[PDB]
């Protein structure tokens, strides 16, 4: 969040129906709310949903950001070169090891 | 389509922007009375404009959305409220008439000036001086002139401004639909949707005077109360048989009271509870209290407080030139985001102000967890009750002395409630008959039984039965003795002191009785009450959906409000009324007039 007024990023809020796990929604356009058409702008019974983030330093804890990263670790069939460190010893000679 | 998704999308869209404005508005309220700048003055004049813009707009659109095909009910009430058809029925005309007359009222109101007799250099802007001797001493004249003085200059200059607005105001909350502007005002109280517990426009009528009723045995004996506890005043000027001058209200229509009672005083020898000089000696601070209201309420299980409410909560006075008044607020800016104003300074009225803030804290997070158009509680009654709760009970000795005002030494009596209750006797029992005449004469107008012409008139033979005032000098048309104050000056009304007084002591009850508490209802205390405070923390969840009898018959279990604890909880009371009266003349006839 910037002081100045973070009219920059922009935050969405709405769209039409459910969707399926993992994927990504960009949708921006005119919903169609009653009886009477939209023809795809704002009118009767219709709505623009995109507004922006306007973040003064004021705002409060729960509208305060919280990055949340999802490590979706999709298991399928690979050598996986990406599995973790392996760690290693010193050697001895002349032994029973 | 049905309109119930628009309209909740709608009220949602609402929300979002008029949100921005609406907690930038809570902020601009915020800084305006903390910063003094032409620009900021600009931004009240110019930017705080654009907030009166947005909501008429969708007034207006919201009222082209209907009510007929809606599921879901929320959204009836919220076009009753969002419609707001309302004024905007009639012509703007008339609505501009009255609009221009409230800035004309509203410019020369702030400039007014009236001052001294024979020396018109020592002038006294109502503030420093003669009133406040009317208080502090007895001066009878000095009142005179200054009551006089504060309407002569403001009431006669809009006298046919103020008469054109009121009759002009029963004209278009005639055409309201409602009966009259003061049924326009009535449009709070409206409940319906739920089976059983309808109130209606009509039916209100009645039971409050039954209430009152139940009031009038003990009120037209509090009539016979302060009538005779004014006995010991003035032989001379006021006969036995007289009806008392109008220049002893207290106030520019009596909103407070207690000025002849000292002077009436059986028992004055005592001092009251005064400990300056030991907090002179130990010189403790708001800071020290602070804490000290925070572990009280952890006693009953209360959280602390986050770091955006305090770092731009000034706590101090700014004094240099950052001109700041020192009246206490409780404040909240919205979106998790609440702050506070306070002066600081040792006073023990300071520090029960700042624990009716922190009960306020907890008791209006009690509703910050609702929709944003409807966080309220279950109806307005309980509001001014609730909050002065626990500040009332801090009010006795206990906790008092548990903030460690006072030595453990000190033993426990019964004087010390009888003299208490005699000091509440002494201080508080003024409002109640200019309140319900207020709320009476508002009722009966607002269906059409007491003209406007001989509101004075019907309001002596009223008044010599209310609290004993009337014109020395009668006033017609033209002299001018109501508007010296800025309340009525601005033709509000008068419920909510009835409410809170016979509310408090319900909730009073129902929580020790809850709590498996018994005794009278001035000793009924709700301290150390946890297995209760998962209750009391519960009434203070309600919303705004259901009737007041659901949200009784949950909290506390009896669906209404109680006067039997009116005409037994004063049996008490209504007796030491009788008992410091038992040797008193009980009445004080009426029909001596000053000037004959």
């Amino acid at each position: 969040s910037k002081v100045g007024g973070n009219y920059n990023y922009l935050f969405r809020l709405f769209r039409k129906s459910n969707l399926k796990p993992f994927e990504r929604d960009i949708s921006t356009e005119i919903y169609q709310a009653g009886s009477t058409p939209c023809n795809g702008v704002e009118g009767f019974n219709c709505y623009f949903p995109l507004q922006s983030y306007g973040f003064q330093p004021t705002n409060g804890v729960g509208y305060q950001p919280y990055r949340v990263v999802v490590l979706s670790f999709e298991l399928l069939h690979a050598p996986a070169t990406v599995c973790g460190p392996k760690k290693s010893t010193n050697l001895v000679k002349n032994k029973c090891v | 389509s049905t309109t119930e998704d628009l309209a909740k999308t709608f009220l949602e869209k609402f929300n979002y922007e008029a949100e921005e404005l609406s907690y930038q508005n809570s902020l601009a309220s915020w800084n305006y009375n903390t910063n003094i700048t032409d620009e900021n003055i600009q931004k009240m004049n110019i930017a705080g404009a654009k907030w009166s813009a947005f909501y008429e707009e969708e007034s207006q659109h919201a009222k082209t959305y209907p009510l007929e095909e809606i599921q879901d009910p929320i959204i009836k009430r919220q076009l009753r409220a969002l419609q707001q058809s309302g004024s905007s029925v009639l012509s703007a005309d008339k609505r501009e008439r009255l609009n221009t007359i409230l800035n004309a009222m509203s410019t020369i109101y702030s400039t007014g000036k009236a001052c001294n007799p024979n020396n018109p250099q020592e002038c006294l802007l109502l503030e420093p001086g003669l009133d406040d001797i009317m208080e502090n001493s007895k001066d009878y004249n000095e009142r005179l002139w200054a009551w006089e003085g504060w309407r002569s200059e403001v009431g006669k200059q809009l006298r046919p401004l103020y008469e054109e607005y009121v009759a002009l105001k029963n004209e278009m909350a005639r055409a309201n639909n409602y009966e009259d502007y003061g049924d326009y005002w009535r449009g709070d109280y409206e409940e319906e949707w739920a089976d059983g517990y309808n109130y209606s426009r009509n039916q209100l009528i009645e039971d409050v005077e039954h209430t009152f009723t139940q009031i009038k045995p003990l009120y037209e004996h509090l009539h016979a109360y302060v009538r005779a506890k004014l006995m010991d005043a003035y032989p001379s000027r006021i006969s036995p048989t007289g009806c008392l001058p109008a220049h002893l209200l207290g106030d520019m229509w009596g909103r407070f009271w207690t000025n002849l009672y000292p002077l009436m005083v059986p028992f004055g020898q005592k001092p009251n509870i005064d400990v300056t000089d030991a907090m002179v000696n130990q010189s403790w601070d708001a800071r020290r209290i602070f804490k000290e209201a925070e572990k009280f309420f952890v006693s009953v299980g209360l959280p602390n407080m986050t770091e955006g409410f305090w770092q731009n909560s000034m706590l101090t006075e700014p004094g240099d030139n950052r001109k700041v008044v020192c009246h206490p607020t409780a404040w909240d800016l919205g979106k998790h985001d609440f702050r506070i104003k306070m002066c600081t300074k040792v006073t023990m009225d300071d520090f029960l102000t700042a624990h009716h803030e922190m009960g306020h804290i907890q008791y209006d997070m009690a509703y910050a967890a609702q929709p944003f158009l409807l966080r309220n509680g279950a109806n307005e009654g309980f509001h001014e009750a609730v909050g002065e709760i626990m500040s009332l009970s801090a009010a006795t000795p206990n906790h008092l002395k548990n903030i460690g005002l006072l030595p453990p030494d000190f033993s426990e009596d019964s004087e010390t409630d009888i003299n208490f209750l005699l000091k509440q006797a002494l201080t508080i029992v003024g409002t109640l008959p200019f309140t319900y005449m207020l709320e009476k004469w508002r009722w009966m107008v607002f269906k059409g039984e007491i003209p406007k012409e001989q509101w004075m008139q019907k309001w002596w033979e009223m008044k010599r039965d209310i609290v004993g005032v009337v014109e020395p000098l009668p006033h017609d048309e033209t002299y001018c003795d109501p508007a010296a104050l800025f309340h009525v000056a601005n033709d509000y009304s008068f419920i909510r002191y009835y409410t809170r007084t016979i509310y408090q002591f319900q909730f009073q009850e129902a929580l020790c009785q809850i709590a498996k508490h018994e005794g009278p209802l001035y000793k009924c205390d709700i301290s150390n009450s946890r297995e209760a405070g998962q209750k009391l923390h519960e009434m203070l969840s309600l919303g705004r959906s259901k009737p007041w009898t659901f949200a009784l018959e949950r909290v506390v279990g009896a669906k209404t409000m109680d006067v039997r604890p009116l005409l037994n909880y004063f049996e008490p009371l209504f007796t030491w009324l009788k008992e410091q009266n038992r040797n008193s003349f009980v009445g004080w006839n009426t029909d001596w007039s000053p000037y004959a």
